[PDB]
């Protein structure tokens, strides 16, 4: 029925299908729909891929597999069973295409390192840096830099140089780096049972938590590795200044983009809730700090092992107090007051840290003017989600599903008391918003067996069905808006490689601006909705 | 025929037939079906009670050789036959590269 | 190969078979009194070798499965101690034309 | 699983029974289309009659095409074969 | 209805003697329909004012002999005495 | 005009066991294609050669007996930009649409190459040149480019035609073209 | 012009099963059911705009054409309707289904449970090319309990318990399903249970009436709670639950009803009018006809106005329409019908799940056991004139049943002239299908004679059943192999089927009042593949035993006795006339010398029995053989051969001679091996 | 159905048009025979064929190779000049790549001469 | 149809069916329980095997990969009142010849 419908396109391929898109949009032919492959069964093994996709085996596998692999669009490993010889397994990526997915806002990460130099084709030089970066992948400055030109000051070129540090940009991405976590807590869990020394054969918790002991504590430098080590940042050749190790091959660590495009969150939900100057002196307190609170890293191995009834709780509080102690001493005591515009007098206008009390923030060592951290964002994190059904479900909605949020399973009889209106209103703003989830149902019987007429009804949160009704927004428009993208590209696909390789006619020009500033809108969109999503995938 | 011992029950022809038109066609009827797609089972069409349903031929009994009648050729016909307009342009293209 | 006096425990079977490069081999005392190869009803079974399986595979044409199956563990496996995909040449004997043979695998 | 050689056969060479069968009943309905006849055709109609009237004097000009049960194919005439 | 496909004929017999139930015309002798597929075996505020006057209807109808027939003969003036709403105010009777 | 080598399956009835193998075989094979057009790669002609003819199978519901081969014909594909005899038939204001005896017009080439002086009249000729106009039926060279494979047959009950089923375009850049009489 | 056309002889091979998607329906069907049902009362007799029955979904009777594809019944198959419903639903096949599906995830963050390469493992052993169905489904099993033996979730944190399918079997709550917390364990402290004991505060002490009364209710997940559960569980697992993810049936979502579609017109025949314009409806349609109320209504309420309370009763009462309406199930509950009903207590209320299942709704009866055409059944009678392999046909049902035939060159004089007679004749036609496919013609358009003098080549003629065609012939419920037999047909008059009685034990038929049945094949080899196989002469022996199953019964064996009995004896022309009447005529017999002479002449029975087997000698029967017919008296064991016995013996034949012995069944009663009819044969 | 070789073997028409016209001989024979349907395109194709070869030969084709190998025309109008603008002046320098260009003189006048020896 | 009065035609049950197999009747079998009774031609899409009629499968608008054929009214009646039904027995195809 007209097609316009739009159906097939929309409703039966969540999760999965914003990458097959992606890749699609992005590398698209057969470079994409082996991923589509991928993640949708799962797990795959080089010649599995081939009964499947028909896409003219070890050709497009090999060819586009390590097409996606400098890119990072896999994750990677290979081991052997017993009998011998050898095998490689593969994954979607981690989030992988999700570096793609963002790319603008890894253009905007200009900003923070953008101080010092201003206004200048230094900004479009690193620019043109990081886009070359991402786009290539795995990079070495000593070939990019070889192959950028000779004969001009290259301490001066490079730009980031003794900037390739910060928090942010490149790591070296070593080996098992990108084999999956959840697996190398496998191949890591292993030397501890696999070497137990016949310590004692009774107690197998003493085989046990001294394993899982061992199996944390040697996990620990892994992720902190690559985090930072200074054969990068140390090495002072001759003639020059302080270096990186330019030898080695890099690649954008997201893990600072995710802190720094969340910390941006963290400010426009604080940008309510206090004044515009002290907001501002939050908005560059986080700049210094932004750098070690692990963030969108600390849920890390939360991924791969069995929660406990209590282990889980130990391993929760340790990432409560943890980085607010050691890392603590990194945090903030006396702020610079780095550069601020206020003036005058400028020093009780730091004191105002303390006008920061609710719901966050607003707790140190007992006097020293300071912020908690690691425990800070556990209890700021569960508040970041706000207002997220606003200007769609209606106001109205909010009172009620914030009302629900304050008790808890309460039924229809006192929500018509504590919050209040004729039954006709609730009966919409309540049931037009259970079909979107959040509130789901509780319900027991009375006088009956279970039946139809004969029992009572509650509503409850669940947060997790809540929180997560908003994970649609990935297959939401993500989906959709990518497609207009593309499905688009079809009006003007033969006009766009001649506009391309003509650099004429009235309906050229015509639809230039039209097809454009469509664009535009539609990549707004996409800056608009990731914004939001930036919150509920983690954190 | 299977290891174990079984058959000959609603339960047996569940032994081995993978055929899930006759253990359709047989006792359960309604949830061979609709237990048969909620794991999406392939279900090629081999057996005979199988194909009387779909009404194709048999592959048991007289369905069981394929008849076919000899062309009696020559394939002394069958060599092509062509001046060579091919082989003469051909050494047009032979120079200059 | 042990045997069992009468207690069996689960608690031994939960993990018994830790040996991939070897296997173990277990019977119930009580199953052991008669061997049941050497009774009446039983024909005289014989385990082909590997390479004498592909031989038969040739003469039939046939792939693996497709085949008559002994379930592992059947008594008379157990007691020949069959392994995964192998397969036993059963010499039967009836008065009907005569004496036969056919073939089983051990799936 | 291609053809096998004439030369090597493993097979009944006798009829099947259903040789006689599918044979007089594709032959019959061949007639039944006008089709040329190769024997002598006395005074009759009907086009089963003179196909049992054919194939007793072996005359019928098709090839009964046996497979094994691997797909391994194979080959016997209708002349060749034998009632 | 139909016309035939050849002779152009307007005129139908179905034959009923040897049980094809043919259907073919004098003129053409082509049929038309072989095969003569022939089968075998809530809540409104007006409608249930309907089903009422059906009961208060038959309840007086067969009371004074009246024939089954003209009393869904009268339902039916009933049904058209309604419209003009004529029969809202006064006793129902 | 070129030559291709095409498989395909040959149903022979009961009635030409008769008449000699490869004649039946040709034969059906001319009253399935003749001037029938195989798409996406143009029209062809008649049977050229024959070969790779093995035992015809029999199917059981239908006793037709049945063979597949595979062989070379006479098809039309010239090549690309070419220069051939034509004319005007049915055409407007823009570039004619060629025609060549007794094959097909399906040919219309547009206006581009097709000389930039010209004035169009509705009588006769269609855009006449600073060298002029040109007569129906006329020996014409003409050149080619682009062909369009489009077999579009959506045939819907709710519809119950747009018949370019196959078709080639061009224009003349060169002199002569249009009316031979201006060259030679 | 004319782009070639390519068609290629295809024939099945497989059936994918899977359940259609969500979008696939809509993306088939015409109209959306939607709207509401009212049929239109007025202008037309139900015309039945929209709505359940609209024509561009299908037609019903011969009236009408079909909208999408016009040409009413014969042209036209149907075509589906699809039906926006508000709120999902359980689907009642799929249910268990569903609880499996939903046994093995934890609730909460919605991930498969089992895990690390556990996974993994099961996720190879799935994939080993040789595996079955039923390796499928045990693994399955194997995969699946594994979950509630998994106390609690893996990257959730949370824990389930077991899902139980809340009360059996009724259909009143029986399709809500119930999983929450099981093993609360004591001394367990349950940060679940804490935060669960913690909610109830809010209400005990708020609105105590409850209290422990009606608690321990766990909690239930809706079916619309399960919808926006399953749309997490996607890609990874997906087939590890038993569903291949070939990315068209989108994974463990379609399984609950979402579109649900409406069968075509032509599943759902609008009853004949039968007798004014009220026209009975069928039950499925009504059935479906109200799902479209109860969801508008649903539809309609939730936007503004009814109340939670007031719900979820509705809704459920669409999810026991919904399953009511493809299976059988609940009946009644206390549950209460709705539109429609009367409240008359009527018992059988579906046609669906029913009509594809047992006794015979279609399945089996229909499908497997199709009715059949071009048949004929009659009472029976004996007719032993008449040779083996022959049935007599009443030729009143001769002249009705036909057997096709292509007029081919050599059939012309019998056809063209077969035409001339016209149908009210025996040896006739009656329909002909000339070569250009028309329709086909008959005998009520007079004319034929110059119409028969075309008679083209390709042309189909239906000869009446000729004397000689292949009738295949049936008895009754059918023990074994033998009942269906060929015969050659033989037109005779008067009105029976008249088979020959040495065939009556393969159908026990015993005469008396039973009922054969006539199937004549149709297509021309059909014929070759009943009498030159299925034939009574090679049908002769029976399959069990491999013995003669038809011979001599009754008056055939004890008449031979007499004859075959030592006392009897025979004269040159009683002799002579009874060899004549054992083949009417035609045949040629060379008397042998008289058994005994001089005192006048005699023949004695056996001889005139031997001349039986051998008549000229010119037949190729040479036999030998030796018997013991029943009641053997044994001779004294002074005699060396049992020949000598006092009353007959031995039936010894050599030479094809007789020579000692009444026969008495045995040797000519199919029974034994050693049969005079089984040795010959 | 299905096809083996798309562009196979280039054909030109010289005896092409003989080979029709042996298959023409072989059934019904165009005109004059007294004194399938397929002949419709039998008279159409030979139709112009025919006319611009008057406004043949055969041995000629043997004649075409001789110099014709010793030209850089590729397949294209090397095959060309055998029908259409039988080998004059700009017409050939019309079509090929580089038709006068390199080689000039001899190149597009033997062109006139060696159509001199079939037209 | 059932019976006399109706009209005629009769009944080979699951009982008697399996009569004619025992024989190894094939083409019999086929012309009885197929032409004689429902001969009926069905228009499947190769891709995505479902049903359609004429050119149209529906489910995706081709008019183009389809195929004619032939099959048992019955095996349709209960393709729909299958696919009704939310499952569908989805038909795959391949030509009879070329092995
Ligand atoms: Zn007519
Ligand atoms: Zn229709
Ligand atoms: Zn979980
Ligand atoms: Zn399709």
């Amino acid at each position: 029925v007209m097609t316009i419908s739009s159906l097939e396109q929309r409703t039966l391929n969540p999760d999965l299908f914003l990458y097959k898109e992606l890749v699609k949009a992005h590398l698209g032919e057969r470079a994409a729909s082996v991923i589509g492959m991928l993640v949708a069964l799962g797990r795959l093994s080089v010649r599995e891929l081939v009964e499947k996709i028909d896409g003219m085996d070890v050709d497009s596998v090999k060819t586009t597999l390590v097409s996606l692999t400098q890119l990072r669009c896999v994750k990677y490993l290979q081991e052997t069973a017993i009998s011998g010889k050898k095998t490689t397994y593969y994954y979607y990526n981690e989030e992988g295409i999700h570096i793609l997915l963002y790319s603008g806002l890894i253009i905007d990460e200009i900003i923070t390192q953008m101080r010092v130099n201003d206004e200048e084709e230094h900004k479009q030089l690193v620019a043109e840096i990081v886009q070359n970066v991402i786009s290539l992948g795995s990079l070495t400055v000593e070939d990019y830099l070889s192959s950028v030109t000779s004969d001009s000051m290259k301490y001066t070129i490079s730009s980031l140089f003794v900037q390739l540090c910060e928090m942010g940009y490149l790591i070296q991405i070593s080996k098992l780096h990108y084999t999956p976590i959840e697996d190398l807590w496998q191949f890591l869990y292993e030397k501890h049972y696999k070497n137990i020394p016949r310590n004692s054969p009774l107690s197998d918790l003493k085989k046990r938590s001294q394993a899982k002991m061992n199996a944390k504590t040697d996990f620990a430098k892994i992720i902190n590795k690559p985090n930072e080590l200074s054969q990068i940042l140390t090495v002072d050749p001759k003639t020059s200044l302080r270096i990186v190790k330019p030898t080695v091959s890099l690649t954008i660590n997201l893990d600072r983009f995710m802190k720094g495009r969340r910390s941006k969150q963290l400010i426009n939900l604080a940008k309510t809730r206090v004044g515009s100057v002290t907001a501002q002196v939050y908005k560059i307190a986080l700049r210094l700090t932004e750098q070690k609170s692990p963030k969108i890293r600390d849920p890390l191995t939360q991924t791969g092992l069995l929660q406990d009834l209590e282990e889980a709780k130990s391993f929760q509080d340790e990432a409560e107090l943890v980085e607010e102690k050691t890392p603590g001493l990194t945090f903030n005591a006396i702020d610079l007051a780095r550069h601020l515009p206020s003036a005058s007098l400028i020093n009780s206008h730091l004191k105002i840290l303390a006008s920061s009390n609710f719901p966050f923030l607003n707790e140190t060592k007992p006097g020293v003017y300071y912020v908690p951290y690691s425990k800070l964002m556990p209890v700021l994190k569960s508040s970041v989600y706000e207002y997220v059904i606003a200007s769609t479900l209606g106001p109205s909605a909010m009172r009620l599903s914030r009302c629900i949020r304050d008790n808890k399973l309460v039924s229809e009889k006192i929500i018509n008391s504590t919050a209040l209106m004729k039954e006709k209103d609730i009966r919409s703003t309540l049931a037009s918003l259970i079909r979107y989830n959040s509130v789901e149902i509780q319900e027991v019987p009375r006088t009956a067996d279970r039946s139809a007429s004969r029992a009572v009804f509650l509503f409850r949160c669940k947060e997790t069905h809540s929180y997560n009704f908003m994970r649609q927004n990935l297959e939401w428009n993500m989906a959709n808006l990518l497609f207009k993208k593309e499905k688009l590209k079809q009006e003007n696909s033969t006009l766009l490689k001649k506009a391309n390789r003509d650099d004429l006619l009235p309906s050229e020009l015509n639809q230039l601006k039209m097809v454009n500033e469509r664009e535009l809108n539609v990549f707004a969109r996409l800056s608009r909705l990731l914004s939001l999503w930036e919150v509920f995938q983690m954190a | 025929y299977k290891g174990e011992v079984l058959g000959i029950t609603r339960f047996g022809l569940s032994k081995m037939r993978d055929s899930v038109l006759q253990l359709a066609s047989f006792e359960k009827t309604t949830d061979h079906l609709f237990d048969a797609a909620f794991y999406m089972k392939k279900d090629a069409v081999e057996g005979v009670s199988e194909c009387i349903i779909l009404g194709q031929t048999m592959s048991i009994g007289t369905g069981s050789f394929k008849v076919v009648k000899g062309t009696n050729i020559s394939e002394k016909d069958l060599v092509p036959k062509r001046c060579l307009f091919e082989s003469l342009s051909n050494e047009a293209a032979l120079k200059a590269n | 190969i042990f045997v069992y006096q009468n207690n069996i425990t689960p608690s031994a079977m939960k993990l018994v078979p830790s040996i991939p490069p070897a296997t173990i081999e277990t019977f119930n005392e009580a199953a052991l009194v008669v061997n049941i190869t050497h009774h009446e009803l039983v024909p005289k079974h014989i385990r082909l070798s590997s390479d004498e399986k592909r031989e038969l595979l040739k003469r039939y044409r046939l792939k693996e499965s497709q085949l008559p199956r002994i379930q592992r563990a059947d008594p008379v496996a157990l007691y020949l101690g069959l392994k995964r995909g192998e397969v036993v040449k059963i010499i039967r004997k009836s008065e009907t034309s005569g004496r036969y043979a056919s073939y089983r695998i051990c799936m | 699983e291609k053809a096998i050689p004439k030369d090597q056969r493993a097979t009944t060479p006798y009829m099947t029974k259903y040789e006689r069968a599918r044979i007089l009943g594709t032959r019959a309905l061949q007639i039944s289309m006008n089709a040329p006849v190769f024997v002598d055709l006395e005074g009759e109609t009907d086009p089963l009659r003179i196909a049992m009237k054919e194939l007793a004097e072996k005359k019928i000009p098709l090839v009964i095409r046996r497979y094994l049960p691997d797909g391994s194919f194979e080959d016997w005439s209708v002349e060749e074969l034998i009632v | 209805m139909p016309v035939c496909k050849n002779c152009h004929g307007t005129e139908f017999e179905r034959d009923l003697s040897n049980a094809n139930n043919d259907l073919v015309c004098k003129a053409c002798g082509v049929v038309s329909e072989d095969n003569p597929i022939v089968s075998e075996v809530a809540l409104e505020s007006r409608e249930a004012t309907l089903n009422n006057a059906r009961r208060k209807l038959r309840a007086v109808s067969y009371a004074l002999h009246i024939p089954e027939y003209i009393t869904d003969a009268a339902f039916q003036w009933y049904k058209l005495a309604l419209a003009n709403n004529f029969v809202q105010g006064r006793r129902s009777q | 005009f070129i030559l291709s080598k095409i498989a395909d399956l040959v149903r022979i009835p009961p009635d030409q066991f008769h008449r000699d193998t490869i004649s039946a075989i040709t034969h059906q094979l001319n009253n399935k294609f003749a001037n029938k057009i195989i798409p996406n790669v143009g029209l062809c002609i008649t049977i050229y050669d024959l070969l790779t003819v093995e035992e015809g199978q029999l199917k059981p519901g239908d006793g037709s007996s049945y063979i597949n081969v595979t062989f070379r014909a006479v098809v039309f594909k010239p090549f690309l930009g070419e220069i051939v005899t034509g004319w005007i038939s049915k055409c407007t204001a823009e570039g004619i649409k060629v025609s060549l005896l007794g094959i097909f017009d399906d040919i219309f080439i547009p206006q581009n190459m097709l000389f930039e002086g010209c004035y169009y009249t509705p009588e006769e000729s269609a855009w006449i040149w600073p060298k002029l106009y040109f007569d129906v039926n006329e020996k014409i060279r003409f050149r080619i480019e682009r062909e369009v494979f489009v077999d579009v047959k959506p045939k819907s009950p709710k519809e119950r035609e747009k018949p370019p089923a196959y078709a080639l375009l061009g224009s003349c850049q060169t002199d002569g073209m249009g009316l031979v009489s201006w060259w030679e | 012009k004319e782009v070639v056309v390519s068609e290629t002889p295809k024939r099945i091979k497989g059936l994918e099963f899977s359940a259609l998607s969500a979008a696939d329906i809509v993306a088939q069907s015409e109209v959306e059911v939607s709207t509401r049902d009212l049929f239109d009362l007025e202008k037309d007799r139900a015309p039945k705009a929209n709505g359940a029955l609209d024509p561009k979904m299908g037609v019903s009777s011969s009236s009408l054409e079909c909208a999408t594809c016009h040409g009413n019944l014969a042209s036209c198959h149907g075509h589906f309707g699809h039906l926006k419903l508000a709120l999902p639903v359980f689907h009642i096949g799929y249910f268990k289904a569903t609880i499996q599906i939903l046994q093995g995830i934890c609730k909460n963050c919605s991930a498969i449970l089992l895990s690390e390469t556990d996974k993994r493992q099961f996720l190879h052993e799935l994939r080993r090319p040789g595996v079955d169905n039923l390796r499928r489904m045990g693994i399955l099993k194997k995969i699946l309990d594994q979950c509630k033996k998994q106390r609690r979730c893996l990257h959730c944190g949370a824990l389930n318990g077991v899902v139980k399918k809340a009360a059996a079997g009724a259909g009143s709550a029986a399709l809500k399903i119930i999983h929450d917390t099981f093993r609360w364990v004591g001394k367990k402290s349950a940060p679940e249970k804490d935060i669960w004991v913690g909610e109830w505060k809010e209400v005990l002490a708020h609105n105590p009436e409850l209290e422990r009364y009606v608690k321990r209710c766990m909690d239930d997940l809706n079916p619309l709670k399960t919808l926006n559960l399953f749309k997490q569980i996607k890609s990874a697992d997906c087939e590890l639950l038993g569903i291949d993810a070939t990315v068209p049936s989108g994974r463990p979502e379609t399984y609950i009803w979402r579109y649900l579609p409406a069968p075509p017109v032509c599943i759902r025949p609008s009853v004949m009018m039968q007798d004014s314009p009220a026209s009975n409806e069928d039950d499925l349609t009504v059935k479906l006809t109200e799902i479209v109320w109860t969801s508008s209504l649903i539809k309609a309420g939730l936007d503004k106005g009814i109340s939670i309370n007031n719900m979820m009763e509705h809704w459920d009462y669409l999810q026991l329409t919904v399953a009511m309406y493809i299976n059988s199930d609940s009946v009644n509950p206390a549950m209460l019908p709705g539109s429609s009903n009367g409240g008359g207590k009527v018992k059988p209320i579906r046609g669906f799940c029913q009509r594809l299942k047992g006794k015979q709704g279609r399945f089996r009866g229909n499908l497997s056991g199709k009715r059949v055409d071009f048949s004929g059944r009659t009472v029976i009678s004996p007719d032993p004139n008449l040779s083996i392999d022959e049935v007599a046909v009443p030729d009143r049902v001769a002249k009705v049943l036909t057997y096709p035939e292509k007029v081919t060159r050599y059939n012309r004089h019998k056809l063209q002239e077969l035409i001339v007679n016209g149908p009210n004749v025996h040896p006739g036609a009656n329909y002909l299908l000339k070569r250009n496919e028309d329709a086909r013609r008959n005998l009520r358009y007079g004319d034929r004679m110059k119409l028969a003098k075309n008679l083209q080549i390709g042309d189909v003629v239906e000869r009446h059943l000729e004397d000689g065609d292949v009738v295949l012939f049936n008895r009754q419920p059918s023990l074994h192999r033998l009942s269906i037999l060929s015969h050659y047909a033989k037109i005779r008059p008067w009105r029976t089927f008249r088979l020959n009685e040495c065939v009556c034990t393969p159908y026990n038929a015993d005469f008396d009042g039973d009922e054969m049945n006539l199937h004549v094949p149709q297509t021309e080899e059909a014929r070759a593949e009943a009498i030159n196989l299925m034939g009574v002469k090679n049908n002769l022996l029976t399959p069990k035993s491999g013995e003669p199953i038809i011979a001599a019964t009754q008056d055939f064996i004890t008449g031979s006795y007499l004859i075959s009995h030592k006392d009897s004896f025979y004269d040159r022309a009683t002799l002579t006339q009874l060899l004549s009447m054992m083949s009417d005529g035609i045949e040629h017999f060379d008397i042998p010398p008289p058994a005994i002479m001089k005192p006048y002449y005699l023949w004695t029975g056996k001889q005139v029995f031997s001349l039986l087997i051998k008549p000229n000698h010119n037949s190729p029967v040479v036999i030998n053989l030796d018997a013991k017919n029943k009641v053997f008296v044994p001779p004294k064991s002074k005699s060396l051969p049992n020949e000598m016995s006092q009353n007959d013996g031995f039936v010894i034949i050599r030479g094809s001679q007789i020579l000692s012995g009444v026969m008495d069944k045995s040797v000519l009663g199919d029974g034994k091996k050693h049969s005079v009819f089984y040795t010959i044969l | 159905m299905k096809v083996l070789e798309e562009r196979n073997a280039f054909l030109s028409d010289y005896e092409v048009l003989k080979f029709l016209t042996d298959l023409e001989k072989k059934h019904l024979w165009d005109q004059k025979s007294l004194a399938p349907e397929l002949q419709g395109i039998t008279r159409n194709v030979v139709n112009y064929l025919s006319i611009n070869k008057n406004f043949m030969s055969d041995e000629s084709f043997a004649e075409l190779m001789t110099k014709l190998n010793s030209f850089k025309l590729f397949k294209a109008e090397k095959l060309q000049i055998v029908n259409q603008l039988p080998a004059n002046m700009v017409h050939l320098y019309s079509i090929v790549e580089e038709c006068d260009a390199r080689f000039d003189e001899k190149t597009i006048e033997e062109m006139l001469e060696i159509i001199s020896g079939y037209a | 149809t059932e019976g006399r009065s109706r009209d005629g035609g009769l009944r080979l049950g699951e009982m008697e069916r399996d009569c004619v197999i025992a024989y190894g009747a094939s083409q019999l079998l086929l012309e009885r329980l197929m032409i004689s009774s429902d001969a009926f031609e069905v228009d499947v899409c190769d891709k995505c095997g479902l049903m359609g009629y004429s050119g149209w499968c529906t489910t995706c608008k081709s008019a183009e990969n389809i195929i004619k054929m032939t099959i048992p009214y019955a095996a349709k009646l209960l393709f729909q009142e299958l696919l009704s039904m939310n499952i569908a027995p989805r038909l795959r195809l391949e030509d009879i010849f070329q092995q």
